């Protein structure tokens, strides 16, 4: 779900209303959940 | 000559081609800073 | 791929006396190349500096305040952290001598004076149709690669008379694939601005408001990028603070 | 099972009988089985 | 950790028309930083060169023949491959001028003339008791680190009058931990030999004769190292050839 | 001065300390080559 996944957070960070800049790193979060899903 | 003046709001993708994984993503509403 | 800089790295922080599945340490250690460091999560301030000094170390100091004493608490036993750091050079970089102030008009109809980068170069260019095709309902797309022919910056741009929000709902994974299956390399004349922005999301809830239901007592994401004439230097870091 | 695991292959490559050199890379095999156990 | 060289990398080879879980590609792509390359496994020779040229590329050409046309067949759809490559410098390297022939006596009571490296240096040294304590039943242990204070070479050595096989059964994971919880850094005078050896195991069966029961139509491991005065250059590669 | 002449069979470990993961492992029966 690589890019479709990250195109959802982007689709979240802009539903707040505030027409303000938004910047994230799918690669980094995807890597954190990876470890996170290694045994917890 | 296509002309692309990004003098107004846009979204971006610092991404890798060969693999297709996205590094950084977002949109630029305010270019100031 | 040694023509630019992608340096990546993981780690784990856990209470000193706290023991955890050993068949998970190497697990991390090997797969995620994690750095299993023992700390004392009771010392709120002491552990934040720790972790901060870590991420503030694997991202060249672009992200100085990742986790905070507030993200911790007495039950914090673990804390997963990742730090991504990008640093490359436009394959065809702008000239700091063609950079002239221009007026960026936010969709807010507001105004913002700003340093504008200019250059005539070889870029992956592509125009695509949109909901309304009045004035040729087509928004542009520019893909500028960095030195190592591995990383690129894709722009999804609309017309000034149209918001970026009328183009956001179209965004889909297969819209990004069609991005790089049509962007033909031409001789486009770009006008990008010099800019540096850093956001600070708060995962936990977005993870829940996205799917993951399987518990962390917090989550913290942060990242900044600094576009400009030479190239681009971005970094990120994520913190999964576990309560058990 | 990191090292105890790799101290078993070593304990295998020498049960053959041939008192000959033996050299492997636990890190590499451990990495192959990892992908291998990602969905197969 | 940038004082030496550990460069690591994975990849995947699959039939061109063959499709596979997309939520496994990125999976690999992200976690294992895999390179998903499409080939034609029908072309036995053609695919071997491919893969060989790959591993023979991520291990500095120390492993020229990883997979073979024989490891493939008509049903080969996938083929997982990993290549580890080590390259560092003894923190305290030997002098090629103190290297003199010596006579290595294999446990076989055979003889082998050989280039012997010599130096008086600071090493993690440790002696440990063994089954029989006649002549002080104690075998030595030497740990020589490379430039980056991250990698080391641990030697488990016995007395000439005693085989290395009388010490092998003692080997255990916690025996290796006790290795690095006792090896005190002293001023030992070492005599190691210049040597380069490359083995070629055949996984599949050892995996089965080890546990993994969950099917690959083959498996191939290979690796070589080249100890010497300057430092050490080793590499490996493993090939999991899938039939489905 | 401890003296360690590895003029006869031994097993080795090119391993990382800080982490404890083993890179390469094996024994040297014949030093020849």
């Amino acid at each position: 779900t690589i890019t479709e996944w990250s195109v959802n957070m982007y689709n979240h960070l802009r539903g707040t209303g505030e027409d303000e800049n938004i910047l994230f790193s799918p690669l980094s979060i995807a890597l954190a959940m990876g470890m996170m899903e290694l045994g917890a | 000559y296509p002309q692309v003046i990004v003098d107004h709001p846009f979204l971006y993708l610092i991404r890798n081609r060969k693999s297709g994984i996205i590094l950084f993503m977002g949109r630029v509403m305010n270019p100031h800073h | 791929e040694n023509q630019y800089v992608m340096k990546l790295a993981n780690s784990l922080f856990v209470q000193n006396g706290f023991h955890v599945n050993e068949e998970f340490l190497q697990m991390l250690k090997m797969y995620f190349n994690a750095e299993v460091n023992h700390v004392d999560f009771s010392q709120n301030v002491a552990v934040a500096n720790s972790i901060n000094k870590w991420v503030e170390n694997y991202t060249n100091s672009l992200l100085k305040d990742l986790v905070s004493p507030e993200d911790f608490d007495g039950v914090t036993n673990l804390a997963l952290i990742n730090a991504v750091y990008f640093k490359g050079n436009w394959k065809s970089q702008f000239r700091p001598e063609n950079t002239r102030t221009f007026s960026f008009t936010k969709d807010d109809e507001s105004e913002v004076q700003i340093p504008m980068m200019y250059q005539q170069g070889e870029f992956y260019y592509g125009e695509f149709s949109d909901g309304s095709n009045e004035a040729g309902g087509i928004y542009q797309v520019l893909e500028i690669p960095y030195e190592g022919d591995e990383i690129s910056m894709m722009l999804a741009l609309s017309r000034q008379e149209v918001p970026l929000a009328t183009l956001e709902p179209l965004l889909k994974a297969q819209l990004i694939e069609e991005w790089a299956n049509s962007v033909k390399k031409q001789k486009v004349e770009v006008y990008l601005p010099r800019f540096t922005v850093e956001q600070e999301i708060d995962l936990k809830d977005i993870l829940k408001a996205l799917g993951v239901t399987e518990f962390l007592s917090k989550a913290v994401h942060k990242s900044c990028i600094e576009v400009n004439e030479e190239g681009s230097e971005a970094a990120a870091a994520s913190g999964m603070i576990a309560i058990s």
